[PDB]
RNA sequence: GUGGGAGAGGGUGGUGGAAUUCCCGGAGUAGCGGUGAAAUGCGCAGAUACCGGGAGGAACGCCGAUGGCGAAGGCAGCCACCUGGUCCACCCGUGACGCUGAGGCGCGAAAGCGUGGGGAGCAAACCGGAUUAGAUACCCGGGUAGUCCACGCCCUAAACGAUGCGCGCUAGGUCUCUGGGUCUCCUGGGGGCCGAAGCUAACGCGUUAAGCGCGCCGCCUGGGGAGUACGGCCGCAAGGC
């Protein structure tokens, strides 16, 4: 169970239009992952959160998903 | 807000000599600019309180600096009060 | 005055005539509020993560402007008045803070 | 009088009862069942056994419309929410996908005192 | 002064999705709900469960922290505007301009009052169902004020760190938020946990002092009567000082 930041290159944390990368920080559900899972900084995570929320309002990322299997 | 430009014009106005920044004069003038900005902002937004405390504080400072000028050089003081339209 | 980014998501059902019309109105309103246009990216048709106005898709216009700051909210109000425009988000620009440098 | 074949199954499970609604691909119900649908009356409705019986009853009722496949959707936490799905699996209905759709708010409404 | 920074600090306007309720439609029947058990209640005028559409109010899941901001009360969806405080670097300007602060003035959770809006959910009072010796309660079904907005009052609190403000001084270690640096680590500014010397009745405190000192304000002088009586002041009232 590696960390999200671990596998990735240089990427803008303020860029809400980039779904490809932002989707990696979400849950099985729509949830924004804990820092333990994102391996991010305090500041970093604080920025990512607002950027993701922007993308949600913007229609790009989900607010919620449905749990499969179960 | 207050642009760097506006600030600068205020200082090169109230400077006692080229390169003067922190004079009693320049300080009072700057404060005055900030005061007027705030009061104009508090005419609308009357319910902004925390800001208003900010203003109280500014006014207090301005008055103390003026009190100092008054004590030290009454002429510079009279001149300032006339130039700025205060007290 | 200040530097912003205009996000616009409009109806994916549009043909070219009507698309160009809505765009013509976006432009008109932009230059009408005093907004200068630095850069524009048209991403277009995209799959939304959730349905918007009952549509699974949306068409994206992205602008970057310099406009008078006292006029921004009026500008956005203007863009929203349109029927065909289902999302408007205007954001102050920011330096590209990044990780994994 | 339908012949639906492929279909959708909803398990709504609370602490007080379990109810199972079988519908078609569009989502309109075909049949339904519950702990009270069968003989049970009181607390016994929120029994897991009850939930089994209910799931089963609904699955047979749906067998009448000749259902084969089903898509399971589970809302709620409750005693024997699981036993519902379990019985539904061995019910002879071949279960395609299970999913948990339990609604949760982003904090809209003040809950009842028993719930705060 | 100049150049950087972090933030649910404030005010205004917009706006997004989840959920609840209600309404319209489809499909579908005999129950749902609820409890320790129940009952009241709702359901054949078709409820519950399910799908689609709409209206409305309120609050913002994850992120979220032993985190951050504010003088306090207190502040958390997203966007823009208006605005307060504050920290760091440079060592540039003024030249003691400082601290505290009786009175005054302003702010001040909730509940509460006034006028007008609004009203989904919750819910004092109230109406019921249970339980019980009784039940004026706990539990269950309803439900009005209220909770929400504007403007104006009220001025309270376990308004708590139960610790007034400022400055200097007196081992360290450890975790953390936010600057700067030759970024092993050093160095500022917050938040925490152990602990030197010391203090303390003890518990504990210990560079975020409850240590060593200086300055100024507030306050205490056995328990009950009593935050009562009286007088004054304030309040529309409740009531407050
Ligand atoms: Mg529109
Ligand atoms: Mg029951
Ligand atoms: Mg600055
Ligand atoms: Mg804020
Ligand atoms: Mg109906
Ligand atoms: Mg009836
Ligand atoms: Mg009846
Ligand atoms: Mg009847
Ligand atoms: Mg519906
Ligand atoms: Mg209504
Ligand atoms: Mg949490
Ligand atoms: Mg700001
Ligand atoms: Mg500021
Ligand atoms: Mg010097
Ligand atoms: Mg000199
Ligand atoms: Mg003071
Ligand atoms: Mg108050
Ligand atoms: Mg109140
Ligand atoms: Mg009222
Ligand atoms: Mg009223
Ligand atoms: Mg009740
Ligand atoms: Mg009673
Ligand atoms: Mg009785
Ligand atoms: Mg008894
Ligand atoms: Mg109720
Ligand atoms: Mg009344
Ligand atoms: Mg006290
Ligand atoms: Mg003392
Ligand atoms: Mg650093
Ligand atoms: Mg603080
Ligand atoms: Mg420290
Ligand atoms: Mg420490
Ligand atoms: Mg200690
Ligand atoms: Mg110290
Ligand atoms: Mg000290
Ligand atoms: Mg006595
Ligand atoms: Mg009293
Ligand atoms: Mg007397
Ligand atoms: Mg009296
Ligand atoms: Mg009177
Ligand atoms: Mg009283």
């Amino acid at each position: 169970k590696a960390k999200v930041k671990a596998t990735l290159g240089e990427f803008d944390l303020r860029d809400y239009r980039n779904v490809e990368v932002l989707k990696r920080f979400l849950s099985e559900t729509g949830k924004i992952l804990p820092r333990r899972r994102t391996g991010l900084s305090a500041k970093e995570q604080r920025i990512l959160a607002k950027t993701i929320k922007r993308a949600r309002i913007l229609g790009l990322l989900p607010f919620t998903e449905k749990l499969v299997r179960k | 807000p207050i642009t760097k430009e506006e600030k600068q014009k205020v200082i090169q106005e109230f400077a006692r000599f080229p390169g003067d920044t922190g004079s009693t004069e320049v300080q009072v003038a700057l404060l005055t600019l900030r005061i007027n900005r705030l009061s104009e902002h508090l005419k609308v937004h009357k319910k902004d309180h925390h800001s208003h405390r900010g203003l109280l504080m500014m006014v207090g400072q301005r008055r103390r600096l003026l009190r100092y000028l008054q004590r030290e050089d009454p002429e510079r003081y009279r001149a300032l009060i006339e130039k700025l339209g205060i007290r | 005055m200040r530097r912003y980014e205009v996000n616009i998501v409009l109806n994916p059902n549009l043909d070219q005539s009507q698309l160009a019309l809505e765009k013509e109105i976006i432009q008109r309103a932009l230059e009408n509020y005093g907004a200068r246009v630095e850069k524009v990216e048209e991403l277009g048709l995209r799959r939304l993560a959730y349905p918007i106005a009952k549509d699974p898709q949306g068409y994206f216009l992205w602008y970057q402007v310099e406009m008078p700051e006292d006029r921004v909210n009026d500008l956005a109000r203007e863009l929203r008045i349109r029927d065909n425009v289902r999302r408007v988000m205007v954001v102050k620009s920011q330096e590209p803070f990044l990780a994994n440098a | 009088k339908r012949q639906v074949a492929s279909g959708r199954a909803y398990i709504h499970a609370s602490y007080n009862n379990t109810i199972v609604t079988i519908t078609d691909p569009d989502g309109n119900p075909i049949t339904w069942s519950s702990g009270g649908v069968i003989g049970y009356k009181g607390s016994r409705k929120g029994t897991p056994y009850a939930a089994q019986l209910a799931a089963l009853d609904a699955a047979k009722k749906a067998m009448a419309y000749g259902m084969q496949s089903v898509d399971v959707i589970v809302r709620g936490t409750g005693a024997g929410r699981e036993q519902a799905i379990r019985a539904l699996q061995a019910s002879g209905l071949q279960v395609k996908s299970i999913v948990d759709d339990t609604p949760v708010p982003h904090n809209g409404c003040r809950p009842k005192k028993k719930f705060r």
